[PDB]
């Protein structure tokens, strides 16, 4: 019996097979998969022809699945997030910014986005979302949606206020020293690209000036030309605190 | 979902999946009824050393006609009486 | 057709199934008997008894009993 | 009279079956409800003099 | 709830002559019977996982004393014998024949259902 | 059409008419709440219903 | 699957929700220095968060103790929490629950001669929540078996129907002392459930993460 | 389910100047919110029937454990004891009250809704 | 129908009988609210007299003050001890 | 108004009460003991035993008792 269980595992137990019991859910299995680290070509694009007739029919917690799926696989389909974005769009009240978040560093990571699209994702945040769920987001998911905007050049400033909410000494203190460093300095591009200059940037300005040992000296430039220009804005000095 | 996946799985195993085709057994075997036939004394065969596999070091219950496992031939497990064959294996449980 | 009318109800039981459930147990638990290997007792017995000594070996068999005749519990030493 | 159980541990475990249905009972279908309901009639008080301000703008009715 | 031929009736008689050809679509879907499209798919019933949950409750009710037994080890491939049958059966069997098999013990069903038949309830 | 108007807007919210037309104007104001209220629990009490 | 349909305005909707609100009363939020605006606003939910949820745990406790102390008044039936290892096993769960929040707060790790008297302080509120509990149910309905049997002893002895005003005045103290426990019964489930806010609020406090750069004036 | 006002929007619209006024009571019950009528009366619900039988068992299985008990007889009057409140309790207690009482504990009974006003969402 | 009478049923006798004014007990009693009281502890003096009625011969379990119900005073019904009683019992069963 | 609605629907459980009886039963069935009165005994001394000697007085008290402390059962009369 030592050769009657290896003629049954090449034949049997092969990664095709996986995509053949994987082809009924495919929201479900692509994500399983690739969280455990099965992130294969070959593989997505079977994924990517077996759900494109289910795409338009799919929940939002499938359509965040699926996202995540193809983001973590690094596979990009156009005629799949055709479909996501518009399964999305048809249904942007029914999406959470938990996951909507989620679904924009997918479409940033490889670079697609619609007017249409950016209106209705800002729309489900700002008016069919919570106002206080930026708040339990994270700082690096926000700074992904903010630069994901900026590059588009879509000017909402509506969604910039919710979002700018979520940044703070909380969640900018929630990440690690050199992720905070990414984040500070994504988001006061996408502030200063807008002319954006809210309450709440005051958190993300001073989470830089508080450690400018990880930051350069071009890096601290460009964050004193925000926090000028947020001088400017929000017409007054900036102070640190300390505490007692 | 979990039951509609499932639905759909063993469907594709009852039915489209089959080890008679793919592993080629028509140049073996004349049938596949006498292919099942041999899946079915197969079936039986693996679970009697599977079951015997799960927890070998037993003393058998059933009476094996005056022979023994491996290189034992003295030990409990082997014992015919089984209130010799209790105390046997207390001593060797405490040393293995 | 009337196919997808049929498959709007699921699974169920037959339809007095609670009724012959309950005459079961009910023949199974209202014995009028001590419970096959208990034995009943005294109240001045069972409170100054540990529970070691107030099971007995015969009703916990082993598992997976490595030998014939296994037995859980030592119960009481007390002969 | 009735005072030590049987079981310390099985009273104690009776207790901390009730008060954990208890705290999901409570968690799970009674305060989703009296938030549905309390909630509504506090958002559209919190809001009434916002709310009726922004509408009032908004249509060229008048 | 009406009967159909009577609002088959109605209908027609109400139309115009102009559009009576064009309408006859419309009355033929109105006495149509219902029949209920494909509702939600909902996967497990609540007495389905009671029936479930009592099955596999019990086959380890009873798969517990079965290891517990005095020939414990006959008891369990006692079960390896009788479910190689049932894997046996599921090959064996023509699951199609014993349907229609099945489907001529009844005479309701063995049979085409004779009765009315069209020229003695034709009504001119 | 000023009639199909005025009913869609009567039969949604049939304590319309307890206002005056020629007195609408009189009871605005430049905030929502300087408005007069003259006809304010009126209104809110007659959209209630009948009960 | 299929939740049920709730009519607004139920009696035990607005009963629950005024139960719930009086216990989230117990341990009000603090009041920040910086006015509450979308800046102060992550500071307030995160404030929140570090919050346990003692509003949840007093009615979980006092739902699950006012159904138990009733359960002794109504007929054919006793209180569960007249039984020691019920009554007092809630006492010692409320009070590692406010030891264990005291715990996760500095580092799971417990805290000359005088603080071997203070523990011994914070240890009997283990013991003394449950068994004021116990004792009440169990004391009010041990002095009412008694009662009820010298007002038995009267009508036995002296005619069932034959005496009646020696008999009405043991009645009158009898029906007077189901009406106390009654009143115990409700006062016992409010006083575990004030002294549950009590106890685990000492641990209910975390520092207020506020704003560490403003733009003032 | 379309919503209604758009309804509204299209019988009104669709609607001849002639025949407006009258159609008005049509269009006003073809919007009217639906407020299901009384049903058939049916006697007892199946958890209604597990629950008085539960509790028919329930009264049984404590009153045979407290006739068995050792003062058995000081046991069955403190049920008579115990019953007298509840019959006292239906006496006594000012039921509309105490339904006003705790419909003033809830915020959201404890007022009338305060929302959307007339002035500010008047359609022209 | 059984359940929709029950309902009607009692919905008449909890509102419309009510025994206090079709008694007339305006004339001996000041209040309704004392009325209530002394049905209440009307009701408690029934159910301890009926309780006792039900089953009359037996040994108290209830301590009795000195004190002996009928023309018994050395029967199994005033004994003390409940050994004896039971034994003093048990001769009187098989005569009555 | 809805009130006609509201009684459509008839007596109804709390949601999950079938788990809070689930968990009760299951704490007072699973308690890995003998139960209240009872001694496991072996299976020899148990098919030996009639069912008269298999049961306690203590265990089966009267239902409506003339004396305190009286039994259904005798029990054993070997001591
Ligand atoms: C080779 C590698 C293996 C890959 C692993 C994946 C392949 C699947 C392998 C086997 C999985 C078995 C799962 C079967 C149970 C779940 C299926 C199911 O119940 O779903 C539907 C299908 O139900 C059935 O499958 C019933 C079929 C039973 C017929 C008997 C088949 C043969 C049985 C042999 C006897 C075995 C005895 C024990 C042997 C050890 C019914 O539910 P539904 O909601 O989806 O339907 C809609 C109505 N609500
Ligand atoms: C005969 C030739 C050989 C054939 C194959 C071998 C036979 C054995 C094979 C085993 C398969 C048996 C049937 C498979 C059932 C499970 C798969 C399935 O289809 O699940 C359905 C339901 O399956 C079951 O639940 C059946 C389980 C029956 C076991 C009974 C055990 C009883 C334990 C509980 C008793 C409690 C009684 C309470 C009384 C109120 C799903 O139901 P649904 O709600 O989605 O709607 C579909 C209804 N058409
Ligand atoms: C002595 C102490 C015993 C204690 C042990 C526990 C037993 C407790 C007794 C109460 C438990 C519940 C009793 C169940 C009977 C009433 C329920 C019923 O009437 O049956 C069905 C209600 O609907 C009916 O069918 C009513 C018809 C009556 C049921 C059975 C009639 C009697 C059958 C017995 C055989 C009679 C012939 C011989 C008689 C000598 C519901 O059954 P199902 O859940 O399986 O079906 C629902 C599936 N969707
Ligand atoms: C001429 C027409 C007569 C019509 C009557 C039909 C009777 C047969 C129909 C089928 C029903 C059978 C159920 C009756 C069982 C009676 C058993 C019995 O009397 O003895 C019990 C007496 O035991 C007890 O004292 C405890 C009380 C037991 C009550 C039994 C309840 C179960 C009833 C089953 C439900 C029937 C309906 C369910 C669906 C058919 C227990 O038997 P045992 O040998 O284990 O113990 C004897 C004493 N040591
Ligand atoms: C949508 C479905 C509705 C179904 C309809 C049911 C209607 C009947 C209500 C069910 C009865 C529930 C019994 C609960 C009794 C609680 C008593 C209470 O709420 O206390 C007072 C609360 O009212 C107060 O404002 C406080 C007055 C002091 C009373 C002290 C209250 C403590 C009582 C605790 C209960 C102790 C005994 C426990 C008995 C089970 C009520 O008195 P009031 O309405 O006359 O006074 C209001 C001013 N007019
Ligand atoms: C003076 C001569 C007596 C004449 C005899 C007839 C008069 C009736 C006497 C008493 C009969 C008691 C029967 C009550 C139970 C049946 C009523 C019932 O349940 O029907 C409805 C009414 O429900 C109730 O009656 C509940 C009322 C309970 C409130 C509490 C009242 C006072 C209780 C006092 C405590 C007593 C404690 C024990 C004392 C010994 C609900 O069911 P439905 O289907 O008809 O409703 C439609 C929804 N499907
Ligand atoms: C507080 C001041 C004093 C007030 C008066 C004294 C209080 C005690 C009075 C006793 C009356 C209690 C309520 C009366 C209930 C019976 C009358 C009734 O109305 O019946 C209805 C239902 O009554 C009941 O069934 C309630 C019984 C509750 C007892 C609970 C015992 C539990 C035993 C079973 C547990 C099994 C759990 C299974 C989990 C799946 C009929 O229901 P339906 O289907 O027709 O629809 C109407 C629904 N609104
Ligand atoms: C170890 C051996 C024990 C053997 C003893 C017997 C126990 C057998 C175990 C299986 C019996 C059935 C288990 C019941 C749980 C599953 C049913 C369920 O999920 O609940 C409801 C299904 O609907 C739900 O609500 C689902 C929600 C889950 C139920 C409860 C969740 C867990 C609550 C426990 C507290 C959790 C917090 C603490 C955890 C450490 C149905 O309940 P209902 O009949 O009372 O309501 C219907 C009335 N119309
Ligand atoms: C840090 C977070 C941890 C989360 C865990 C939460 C735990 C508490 C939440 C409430 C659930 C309590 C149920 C657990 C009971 C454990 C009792 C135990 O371990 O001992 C049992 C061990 O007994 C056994 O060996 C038999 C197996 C018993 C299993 C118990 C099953 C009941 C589980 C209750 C269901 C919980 C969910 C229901 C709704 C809340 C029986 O106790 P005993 O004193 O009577 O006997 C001791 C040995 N002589
Ligand atoms: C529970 C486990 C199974 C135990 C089952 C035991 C009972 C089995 C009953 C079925 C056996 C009887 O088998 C029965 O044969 C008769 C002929 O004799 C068939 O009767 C008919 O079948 C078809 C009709 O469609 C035609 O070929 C023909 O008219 C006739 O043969 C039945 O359709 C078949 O069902
Ligand atoms: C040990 C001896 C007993 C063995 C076990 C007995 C099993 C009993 C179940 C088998 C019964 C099946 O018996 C079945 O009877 C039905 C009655 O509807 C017959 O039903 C059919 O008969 C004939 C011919 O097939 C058709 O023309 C007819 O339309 C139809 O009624 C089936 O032909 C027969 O297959
Ligand atoms: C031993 C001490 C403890 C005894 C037992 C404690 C019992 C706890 C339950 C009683 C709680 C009831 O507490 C209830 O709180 C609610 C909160 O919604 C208050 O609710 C109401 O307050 C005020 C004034 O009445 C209203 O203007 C308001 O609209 C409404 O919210 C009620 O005034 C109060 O009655
Ligand atoms: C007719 C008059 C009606 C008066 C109604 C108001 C009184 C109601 C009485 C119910 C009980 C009052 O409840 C009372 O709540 C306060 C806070 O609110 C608790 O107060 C507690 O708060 C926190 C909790 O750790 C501690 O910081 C504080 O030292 C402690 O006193 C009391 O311990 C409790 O007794
Ligand atoms: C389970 C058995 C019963 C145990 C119940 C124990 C908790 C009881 C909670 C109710 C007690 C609090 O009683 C509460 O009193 C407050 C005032 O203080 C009332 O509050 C208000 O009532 C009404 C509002 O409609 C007005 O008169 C007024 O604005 C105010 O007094 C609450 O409406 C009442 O519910
Ligand atoms: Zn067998
Ligand atoms: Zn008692």
């Amino acid at each position: 019996s030592q050769n009657l269980v290896s003629t049954f595992a090449n034949k049997v137990i092969v990664e095709e097979n996986l995509v053949n019991v994987a082809e009924i859910d495919v929201p479900f299995w692509s994500y399983w998969l690739s969280s455990a680290g099965f992130t294969s070509k070959d593989a997505f694009v079977k994924f990517a022809e077996a759900v494109k007739p289910k795409v338009a029919a799919l929940s939002t917690s499938d359509i965040t699945n699926l996202t995540v799926a193809f983001k973590r696989a690094n596979y990009y389909d156009k005629d799949l997030f055709t479909g996501i974005e518009a399964n999305v769009s048809a249904n942007f009240t029914k999406f959470e910014t938990e996951q909507l978040l989620q679904i924009v560093a997918t479409f940033d990571a490889f670079n697609h986005s619609s007017v249409a699209f950016l209106d209705d994702v800002a729309d489900s945040i700002t008016y069919c979302n919570h106002y206080l769920a930026p708040v339990r987001a994270g700082a690096d998911e926000l700074a992904t949606l903010l630069t994901y905007y900026a590059k588009n050049g879509h000017e909402r400033a509506d969604l910039l206020a919710t979002v700018a909410r979520g940044f703070s000494e909380v969640s900018l203190g929630k990440l690690s020293a050199a992720q905070r460093k990414d984040t500070v300095l994504s988001a006061l591009k996408a502030f200063q690209t807008f002319g954006f200059y809210p309450e709440s940037i005051e958190a993300v300005i001073g989470a830089a000036l508080v450690s400018p040992a990880e930051y350069s000296a071009e890096e601290l430039k460009e964050v004193e030309a925000v926090k000028v220009a947020a001088e400017n804005a929000l017409g007054g000095e900036f102070v640190l605190i300390q505490e007692g | 979902a979990v039951t509609s996946f499932l639905g759909k799985a063993f469907e594709k195993y009852f039915y489209d999946f089959s080890a008679y085709e793919q592993f080629g057994l028509n140049r073996f075997l004349s049938s596949k009824g006498q292919y099942v036939a041999l899946r079915h004394v197969g079936f039986v065969m693996v679970g009697v050393n599977v079951l015997l596999a799960a927890n070998f070091p037993f003393n058998p219950p059933f009476p094996t006609i005056g022979m023994c496992p491996a290189g034992w031939e003295g030990t409990w497990v082997c014992q015919a009486d089984k209130a010799k064959a209790l105390e046997m294996y207390k001593e060797w449980k405490k040393s293995n | 057709s009337y196919s997808a009318y049929f498959a709007k109800a699921g699974f169920q039981f037959p339809a007095g199934l609670s009724a012959l459930v309950a005459g079961i147990v009910a023949l199974n638990v209202c014995t009028g008997r001590p419970t096959k290997g208990t034995k009943e007792i005294s109240n001045a017995e069972y409170n100054a008894t540990p529970i070691g000594y107030l099971q007995s070996p015969d009703q916990h068999p082993t598992a997976f009993p490595k030998v014939p005749g296994m037995k859980d519990v030592h119960g009481s030493p007390h002969h | 009279m009735k005072l030590l159980p049987e079981s310390l541990q099985q009273e104690a475990a009776t207790a901390a079956v009730v008060a954990s249905w208890v705290l999901w009972h409570l968690d799970t279908q009674l305060l989703p409800t009296i938030m549905r309901e309390h909630k509504l009639h506090a958002c559209w008080a919190a809001a009434a003099k916002r709310y009726n301000e922004k509408l009032f703008k908004l249509n060229p009715s008048y | 709830e009406g009967n159909s031929v009577a609002g088959i009736i109605k209908s027609v008689n109400e139309t115009s002559g102009a559009n009576l050809l064009s309408s006859l679509k419309t009355i033929k879907a109105q006495a149509a019977p219902i029949y209920p499209a494909a509702a939600s798919s909902t996967g497990y019933s609540t007495q389905a996982k009671i029936a479930l949950f009592g099955a596999l409750s019990w086959i380890l009710y009873r798969a517990d004393g079965q290891s517990k037994a005095h020939e414990w080890i006959v008891d369990l491939n006692l079960n390896v014998l009788q479910a190689a049958w049932l894997i046996s059966f599921s090959s064996l069997i023509p699951f199609r024949a014993v349907y229609f098999a099945f489907r001529g013990m009844a005479p309701a069903t063995a049979s085409t259902l004779n009765g009315l038949k069209t020229f003695s309830s034709i009504s001119l | 059409r000023l009639l199909k108007l005025w009913a869609k807007r009567l039969l949604v919210s049939p304590e319309l008419a307890i206002v005056p037309l020629n007195e609408f104007d009189a009871q605005l104001a430049s905030k929502f709440e300087g408005i007069s209220p003259k006809y304010q629990e009126l209104l809110s009490a007659v959209a209630q219903g009948n009960k | 699957s299929s939740v049920r349909d709730v009519k607004t305005g139920s009696l035990p909707t607005n009963f629950l929700t005024g139960v719930y609100r009086f216990w989230r009363s117990q341990n009000p939020a603090e009041k920040p220095h910086d006015p509450v605006n979308d800046r102060l606003l992550p500071a307030v939910v995160d404030a929140s968060d570090k919050r346990a949820s003692i509003g949840t745990w007093a009615t979980t406790f006092f739902c699950t103790i006012i159904s138990c102390n009733l359960l002794g008044l109504m007929p054919f039936n006793e209180a569960p929490t007249s039984g020691l290892g019920f009554a007092t096993g809630l006492g010692v769960s409320v009070w590692a629950t406010a030891t264990i929040l005291g715990l996760s707060k500095t580092g799971f790790k417990f805290p000359f001669i005088f603080v071997p008297l203070e523990t011994i302080s914070y240890t009997f509120r283990a013991v003394s929540l449950g068994v004021r509990l116990w004792v009440n149910m169990l004391a009010g309905h041990t002095l009412l078996h008694i009662l009820t049997g010298m007002a038995l002893a009267l009508p036995f002895s002296l005619g069932f129907f034959s005496m009646v005003p020696a008999t009405f005045g043991v009645c009158c103290l009898l029906s007077a002392l189901v009406g106390l426990e009654y009143l115990v019964a409700v006062l016992q489930s409010g006083v575990f459930s004030i002294l549950s806010t009590v106890y685990v609020g000492e641990f209910n406090h975390d520092k207020f993460i506020g704003p560490a750069a403003k733009i003032v004036k």
